RNA sequence: AUCAGCUUGUUGGUGGGGUGAUGGCCUACCAAGGCGACGACGGGUAGCCGGCCUGAGAGGGUGACCGGCCACACUGGGACUGAGAUACGGCCCAGACUCCUACGGGAGGCAGCAGUGGGGAAUAUUGCACAAUGGGCGCAAGCCUGAUGCAGCGACGCCGCGUGAGGGAUGACGGCCUUCGGGUUGUAAACCUCUUUCAGCACAGACGAAGCGCAAGUGACGGUAUGUGCAGAAGAAGGACCGGCCAACUACGUGCCAGCAGCCGCGGUAAUACGUAGGGUCCGAGCGUUGUCCGGAAUUACUGGGCGUAAAGAGCUCGUAGGUGGUUUGUCGCGUUGUUCGUGAAAACUCACAGCUUAACUGUGGGCGUGCGGGCGAUACGGGCAGACUAGAGUACUGCAGGGGAGACUGGAAUUCCUGGUGUAGCGGUGGAAUGCGCAGAUAUCAGGAGGAACACCGGUGGCGAAGGCGGGUCUCUGGGCAGUAACUGACGCUGAGGAGCGAAAGCGUGGGGAGCGAACAGGAUUAGAUACCCUGGUAGUCCACGCCGUAAACGGUGGGUACUAGGUGUGGGUUUCCUUCCUUGGGAUCCGUGCCGUAGCUAACGCAUUAAGUACCCCGCCUGGGGAGUACGGCCGCAAGG
RNA sequence: UCGAAGGUGGGAUCGGCGAUUGGGACGAAGUCGUAACAAGGUAGCCGUACCGGAAGGUGCGGCUGGAUCACCUCC
């Protein structure tokens, strides 16, 4: 299978990822 | 699968997207033009298709195609709506039918006049 | 198509309550004898 | 482990047939020997016949080819298995190829074709086709 | 189940009560049960069926008319009367709403038939008669019946008929195209005969009524259907489409506009795709569009699909419920199968016949009603019961190979540091340099010491382990495998939803340790810019103890068990016959692994191919176009990261 | 006694709005960079951790769905 896939999902999972780690204080006040 | 398989857990068919929400099972809606304008289609193409927005009975907001050549729309005019698909225009999914209710029949037709809404001539 | 085992509880009625827990026994149907009790004990089979 | 006999009676005819092998052994039993008689019986098989093992008994079956090498066998499905069983009445009996193949049918009377069911009568369940 | 617990008259007993009747139906006492992953308890939606539509069938959708059952009658309770009560046009109470009132109080219930307003895309007359059928009362005549029989309106549907028929030409006019010749409309028209369906006019005029009535009469439909005369082709055709799918092409106008479009896609001054005219095709009192369902779709695949790389094998095991199960004897007749009886209303569907002038439609007689219940028959297979056997499975005994695991102790090389000699001016690093170290004695060399981590050669596509993974040595404890004998048990097997356990690295907690390496972080360099690659330093971490986490390209991208299907050649473990030196991979045979090459077969191909991706059987997991998204919401687990 | 409606109370559950705020999809021609595909010019990707305007960089372990290995003298 083409690696371009992989690329696709690693890009989405690496965006997801970060928004977590900016919003995490926020996330643990508001929960 | 097994067939112990299929007996515990069966088969379920995909699931049907509903077309045309906004008319709510019926052929036709009343509506009243929100704001009457133009707008341009997709890349491939270029025009400036006219476009109606229009507030259904079904207290649902939806943008329909005037078709034909020229129309008389405007603000607060009673339309009757229908489904129908614009391959060039992104969200829209009705068309206002000409010769019913406030919207007229187009000019000078004489070839499909009935998908236009134009009498023939005496 | 396939055939299939199916599992039924039933509630029946003994007087004396000869039998105990894992006895096979037979059944006869009869008019409702409270809630949910609409069978009687004819007697049992074999002892467990 | 080991689930259906039959079926493996008749992969390994498959797989013999297909091999152009002329003899294919396996263990004995009645039923395996039942059906052996019937394809005897129907011409798709040469012979058969029962030795001694080092156990039990095993059953030795001939296969038969034409002049030019062509196999006497044209499939062996197996319609009846374990889990999901096949059982036919005696008048919705099977039909095989549209009746080039033969159906057996294993009913009260013993193992018969489909022919044979049906001219008596009898249902059963449907064992395998051969065609 | 992004709803796992629910239940206290709730589960059972006894005595009473109650009812037409059994019964926690009610009650007192007694006991503590009952239901639930075969989905209780919740949430959403829904009148059910004969049937109807679609489909080759299986199946899918649906419950309009007609027919059966159910529930309700402004909303919510309640009884009364009665043989019988959701009591639609009954009662009582409460409520909302509408109306009358002298203010004290009273009245009403179209989801009966018409009708009105409103909602809506959208659905009809405030009609005629009890003549026929059914019903109530009456001895009866008779009375009542918006049930019913009819009529009115609406192409709303199905069916049928008409708008004419015959003849008519080097083929009129006109239109359109043109190569300017002519061609097409076109036998079409005009004209000459013929017939008049249905409409129009006149006359006659029903059946439905072996009925009702002891009166003399009695048909709502209806003076309708129908029949017979009269006149005259006379009063009677439109819609969609014509690039391909998909029958049917030219001209003019316009030009990325105006527009078309179900998809592909057509509009850029010469468009068979836009608009209009000729011509054509398909249908025809219809023709198109929209909405909804089935088909095509094998696109949820029971019939009838898949999972190496296209979406799809859980990271791996153990095991619960369940599913499934070797050879053989007897028995049962549960499944299975044959026959018979009852039932499966009528209508519908299908076959045949009959009646409407035909058809739609109607009737009659079969079939169907794929099912269920009772009797009787069979025992091949499945199952149960009672046995038997050893080929599966396991044990025993004798050998064998191994980095399998845990603990403790311990060895040497090397790196770093510290101390002491010798010893000088550079060392270090790169593609090239600079930061950096050294001149306070560095690097180099020698001796001694401290500490931590990893174990060169052996050492490989070789071994072991379920997987992750596992090699310095020794000792202790411990797991699995294989071979041979076949002594023992006698199907004890396989798989396994959920569940439990193990699970690289990174990361997290507490306490130690810290040589080398090294995220982060500092400088140096390169560069247009370097939050990088390169250099010099360097903290967490890497290590140990005890616990968390629970993910990986956790891959052979290939779930487990079993049987069968050409061979050739390496290599690991073990038993054995023959060349025999018996030294020797001598060679063979066999069992268990691990590679390569290759048939048949399979696959879209690449490839797989006895270690299958071949041929089959049993069980499990998973897939259903791509994004959104393995994300939000809810929940569970976790210290957190997060899963 | 039971008992509709009504009243009081604390919770369940389903939705709408919400100042502000997060991401997603699409948009010929805007700005900043070159990350991937040829060894894509530091092989790429997987899990994890840290860092950075952004694609991304680096550490640790893993995978091949990674390219090239000329000449190579004895036989």
């Amino acid at each position: 299978g083409s690696v371009i896939k992989k690329r696709r999902k690693r890009m989405s999972k690496k965006k997801h990822r970060k928004l977590l780690r900016r919003t995490r204080v926020q996330r643990r006040k508001l929960g | 699968p097994t067939i112990q398989q299929l007996v515990r857990k069966g088969r379920r068919d995909k699931i049907a997207k509903v077309k045309t929400a906004a008319l709510k099972g019926s052929p036709q809606r009343r509506g009243v033009c929100t704001r009457v304008y133009t707008t341009t289609p997709k890349k491939p193409n270029s025009a400036l298709r006219k476009v109606a927005r229009v507030k259904l009975t079904s207290q649902v907001e939806v943008t329909a195609y005037i078709p034909g050549e020229g129309h008389n729309l405007q603000e607060h005019s009673m339309v009757l709506v229908r489904g129908g698909r614009v391959k060039d225009l992104p969200g829209v999914r009705y068309k206002i039918i000409r010769g019913s209710l406030d919207t007229q029949g187009v000019k000078n037709r004489k070839q499909a006049r009935s998908r236009y809404g134009a009498k023939k001539e005496k | 198509g396939k055939i299939i085992r199916t599992t039924k509880k039933v509630k029946a009625h003994d007087e004396n309550g000869e039998a105990g827990i894992g006895d096979r026994v037979s059944l006869m149907e009869t008019r409702p004898l409270s809630a949910t009790k609409r069978w009687r004990l004819v007697e049992i089979l074999e002892k467990a | 482990t080991m689930t259906d006999p039959i079926a493996d009676f008749l992969t390994r005819l498959r797989n013999a047939n297909s091999a152009y092998h002329d003899e294919v052994t396996l263990p004995h039993s009645k039923l395996k020997a039942n059906i052996a008689e019937i394809l005897k019986r129907e011409g798709y098989i040469s012979d058969y016949r029962t030795e001694d093992a080092r156990v039990g008994k095993s059953l030795v079956v001939q296969l038969k080819y034409g002049p030019s090498r062509e196999r006497s066998i044209a499939g062996l499905r197996r319609v009846s298995k374990p889990g999901l069983r096949v059982y036919a009445k005696s008048t919705n009996l099977p039909r095989v190829l549209g009746g080039l193949g033969v159906a057996i049918i294993s009913t009260s009377s013993g193992l018969l074709t489909d022919r044979q069911a049906a001219r008596q009568g009898v249902g059963g369940e449907v064992l395998a086709y051969v065609w």
